[PDB]
RNA sequence: GGCCCAUUCGGGUCUUGUAAUUGGAAUGAGUACAAUGUAAAUACCUUAACGAGGAACAAUUGGAGGGCAAGUCUGGUGCCAGCAGCCGCGGUAAUUCCAGCUCCAAUAGCGUAUAUUAAGCUCGUAGUUGAACUUUUACUUUGAAGAGUGUUCAAAGCAGCAUGGAAUAAUUUAAUAGGGACGGUCGGGGGCAUCAGUAUUCAAUUGUCAGAGGUGAAAUUCUUGGAUUUAUUGAAGACUAACUACUGCGAAAGCAUUUGCCAAGGACGUUUUCAUUAAUCAAGAACGAAACUAUGCCGACUAGGGAUCGGGUGGUGUUUUUUUAAUGACCCACUCGGCACCUUACGAGAGGAGUAUGGUCGCAAGGCUGAAACUUAAAGGAA
């Protein structure tokens, strides 16, 4: 059973920042994975990453810098109330401050400290820490 | 040889962690809603 | 002298102990002249008088330990050990006894019992999952136990609809996804014919004559009507030695001579084509005497090394050879895909061995046989 795009890239950043390699070169991309490269980006879990077009799905590659403990993508995509997003926080993540849970909502993706502070919601797309 | 492994320390509890991702039972997501 | 710790020896510390005597004060349970209470009455609240040293105005439940006889019982290797002791020589108004034996815990509550919690392989149907890209609904936002108290304390009592929403899920690329096509190939893949080989058995002739096969010895079997053996030849079935490899092909079981036919298959090469046609799959469909010493952590998973098989690209100079056609072998580098070997970075992957048995069930001993109701023959056994 094969997995969906994401899931992929996602498991090969993973695999890549712990056996100590410096750069994941991701195959296929996709808007949902450049979105989600950008919040990890902004939270600092990755360092630039750059995308290839191939005239094919195209491909990304994406340095690491360390800091990244653990990504993945959560499914079924459920949906979640805002008031509802600090309980599943603290079930989904190591503890209450570290790390970040990724929504998809009617203003896009972003984590969920942004959700917050824009009073949006949606369903759930993946959480990095 | 024979000691087994160290498996780290566990960071979650929602659900099961799959190739395809961490999966969520129905279940599951009514208790937390 | 008391107490605390310490397996061990001992160590630590100081106002303690009485199983001694004694004083005056306070008060409730009660018992009540009453009054209040109430339909009447009980209860409650209030209150004259009586109501405390064994304060006999006599709470319990449970556990841990001692010790005693002209006592009783059991096992011994004197004088012991074990169980245990309302029972002793006399005595019941007789006795005055261990401190009336000591200690610990809960306390108007406290024990006990039970339960209880901490074959194989491929295909393939449901189900599940699955490349990228440019109106309406689901979904989501917004609007319609605690406060006080003085019951004397306390337990108590007491004043679907409207609306904003950009993502997510419904309402052209030609994936290092899949399929087909084309080119030279590769293979001990499959089916039908076909060819060859030495061997085994039988048979035909044929030289010689007594043994020949088999076991550790035999037995059995063949044999002067000539075995075995020697030469030539024919036939039957089976099989495909050496080459034979931690090699090749097939989904697995399996496949080893040549030649032809039949379709089929993999990988490679492609600047050829469809355009998501896919993955995993219970059900279902196709095919399909033996074991007897083994063994490897597993995975979604990194970088590799030697060797090898099939294909392709380039280099290079030796084998090769020349206007008949074909046209390779070896070396080196790179690449794809295979069978294996040796290393490596990463990952929540969620009973054995014995012992004892006053029990229950089985199995078992002996005295010479004959030979007993018979002191009994022969022949044996023993000596
Ligand atoms: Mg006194
Ligand atoms: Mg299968
Ligand atoms: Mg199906
Ligand atoms: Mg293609
Ligand atoms: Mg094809
Ligand atoms: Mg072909
Ligand atoms: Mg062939
Ligand atoms: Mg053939
Ligand atoms: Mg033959
Ligand atoms: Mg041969
Ligand atoms: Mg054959
Ligand atoms: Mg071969
Ligand atoms: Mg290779
Ligand atoms: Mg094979």
């Amino acid at each position: 059973t094969r997995s969906s795009v994401l899931a992929d890239a996602l498991n090969a950043i993973n695999n890549a920042e712990k056996t100590g390699k410096r750069q994941v070169l991701i195959r296929p991309s996709s808007k949902v994975i450049i979105k989600f490269l950008q919040v990890m980006q902004k939270h600092g879990y990755i360092g630039e990453f750059e995308y290839i077009d191939d005239h094919r799905s195209g491909k990304i590659v994406v340095q690491l810098n360390g800091r990244l403990n653990k990504c993945g993508v959560i499914s079924p995509r459920f949906n979640v109330k805002i008031g509802d997003i600090e309980k599943w926080t603290a079930n989904l993540l190591p503890a209450r401050q570290f790390g970040y849970v990724i929504l998809t909502t009617s203003a896009g993706i972003m984590d969920h400290e942004e959700a917050r502070r824009k009073h949006v919601s949606g369903k759930i797309l993946g959480f990095v820490y | 040889k024979a000691t087994k492994r160290e498996r780290g320390l566990k960071i979650s509890s929602v659900g099961r962690s799959t190739r395809n991702g961490l999966i969520v039972s129905k279940r599951d997501i009514a208790r937390i809603s």
